[PDB]
């Protein structure tokens, strides 16, 4: 029972499923970004001001996520539009998961 | 080409008047308003919407409300009460209050007046991105309660942002203009402004004669307005959820989000239809939340907010030594009059007289400022 309506749902889910991708590579490039200070050469008190110096980004990537679920949270899909529901939920839980890890990192600076 | 700039609060809305039309200017993100906010990050300045979006990013140093400090002295009970509910610093400078915040690396502050001609600027900038042309006259409107320190610290405003101002007009003369009441027939009008947008609820009674206009009288609160009411209905889901799962989500600020703008947008759904929809995957320890709600059940949860408008209403006419009777014009400007139960309370409490509400009523006291503009270019 495949219908044309639930297409153009699926198409705004496939936009925002890209925009998480871009997201999440800010995210893995904040992550080398992490990784380089801890394995730089930078005095330990520079060096956690490199670091604490990276909250700005991570509250980015986070502010994004959020702004993500926001407009996901404006889809309505029907009980019978189960693969659109079931894309949803996936990229609802992606989005969540790749937020556990920005809290992660912020977890591992300006101290905790 | 002079335009009209309206200076809100929380929003600022500029028009033009062209080819004998008022033209509302979207900003450069189509937004016919702009948020009235001045961001200061490690790097740069920005202003407007910019602002607004990484306000959760940089709370401390995101700055709004300006318009409730401009011209008042530190000392004012207005300033220190409502600084308490501000997350940027304000303080003391000889009387005179600033913004403290930190920007480019250093502590810097800032007088109401810079803080409103950086939005002044804005507002400039967006109106010129529009016309293709250079903007420097425009009429930039005020509380009809503001006083001469206020006025001119407006002024003041528009002159640092290389505005010529050709007149500060009251922000409730504006709306009259906006819908012609001053070009109507017969003689003296009484007229009544309903104003609630924005974070202020302001009532204004006004005597129109050969087109002059007089204050007779205001009544209103300075914090009262759309987000009072979402959180309402905020409550009635955390509530709702507890029921459901025996869950709070109240202490997730996350989850709290998702929940306030979905009902900010289900509370717009309701201006147009009687019932909303909310489907949230994942809303809090993995649990969906769909739900719905009425029409009549968000106004049940805002029953005494939405009454207690009436009570200015009254006191305004109370000191305008008028009756309700009396009004000829009633005119709705702000975002939340397109609530249909405020415009009951309002309608019925002057026994049906039909109220102006053609004109979007978060642009109309921009677009009479416009009209004014045009007139005395």
């Amino acid at each position: 029972g495949n219908s044309p309506q639930e297409e153009v749902e699926l198409k705004k889910l496939k936009h925002l499923e890209k925009s998480v991708e871009k997201i999440a590579d800010q995210l893995e490039e904040l992550n080398k970004e992490l990784t380089g200070i801890q394995q730089g050469f930078l005095p330990k008190d520079l060096q956690a001001e490199a670091l604490c110096k990276l909250d700005r980004r991570v509250k980015a990537t986070i502010e994004q996520f959020m702004k993500i679920l926001e407009e996901i949270d404006t889809l309505i899909l029907p009980e019978n539009f189960k693969d659109s529901r079931l894309k949803r939920k996936g990229l609802v839980k992606k989005v969540q998961a790749f937020l556990a890890e920005c809290d992660t990192v912020e977890q591992n600076i300006c101290q905790e | 080409p002079a335009v009209g700039i309206d200076l809100g609060t929380t929003y600022s809305c500029v028009g033009v008047f062209q080819h004998g039309k008022v033209e509302i200017i979207a900003n450069d993100q189509g937004n016919r308003t702009t948020p009235s906010y001045v961001a200061f990050t490690d790097t740069e300045r920005l202003i407007g919407d910019a602002a607004k979006n990484q306000v959760a990013m940089n709370p401390t140093n995101t700055v709004f409300d300006a318009k409730r400090l401009i011209g008042r002295r530190f000392d004012d009970a207005v300033v220190q009460s409502d600084m308490k509910h501000w997350p940027f610093m304000v303080v003391n400078d000889a009387g005179r209050p600033k913004v403290q915040v930190e920007y480019k690396g250093e502590t810097k502050s800032f007088y109401p007046e810079e803080v409103s001609s950086m939005v002044l600027t804005k507002m400039k900038e967006i109106a010129e991105a529009y016309l293709g042309k250079t903007v420097t006259n425009a009429v930039v409107t005020v509380p009809a309660y503001f006083n001469d320190s206020q006025r001119q610290a407006t002024k003041d405003a528009g002159t640092i942002a290389g505005l010529n101002v050709l007149r500060i007009i009251n922000e409730p003369t504006a709306a009259a203009i906006a819908y012609g009441l001053d070009k109507k027939v017969g003689a003296e009008r009484n007229v009544l402004i309903f104003d609630l947008g924005g974070g202020t609820f302001d009532v204004s009674i006004l005597t129109i004669e050969d087109g002059i206009f007089e204050v007779k009288s205001t009544a209103g609160d300075t914090h009262l307005g759309g987000e009072d009411f979402d959180n309402r209905m905020v409550n009635h889901f955390i509530a709702e959820f507890k029921r459901k799962h025996k869950k709070d989500i109240s202490e997730n600020k996350r989850a709290v989000r998702r929940l306030r703008t979905a009902c900010e947008r289900a509370k717009r759904t309701l201006s147009s239809s009687t019932q909303a929809s909310i489907e949230i995957d994942s809303l809090y320890e993995g649990i969906d939340f769909y739900t719905s709600i009425t029409r009549a059940r968000f106004e049940e949860l805002n029953a005494d907010l939405f009454r207690g408008t009436l009570d200015p209403v009254e006191k305004a006419l109370r000191d305008a030594k008028l009756d309700k009777s009396q009004i000829h014009d009633i005119v709705l400007v702000g975002g939340s009059t397109r609530i249909p139960k405020i415009q009951k309370l309002l309608q019925d409490f002057f026994n049906g007289k039909e109220l102006n509400k053609s004109i979007n009523p978060d642009e109309a006291v921009a677009y009479g400022a416009a009209v004014q503009a045009a007139i005395l270019s």
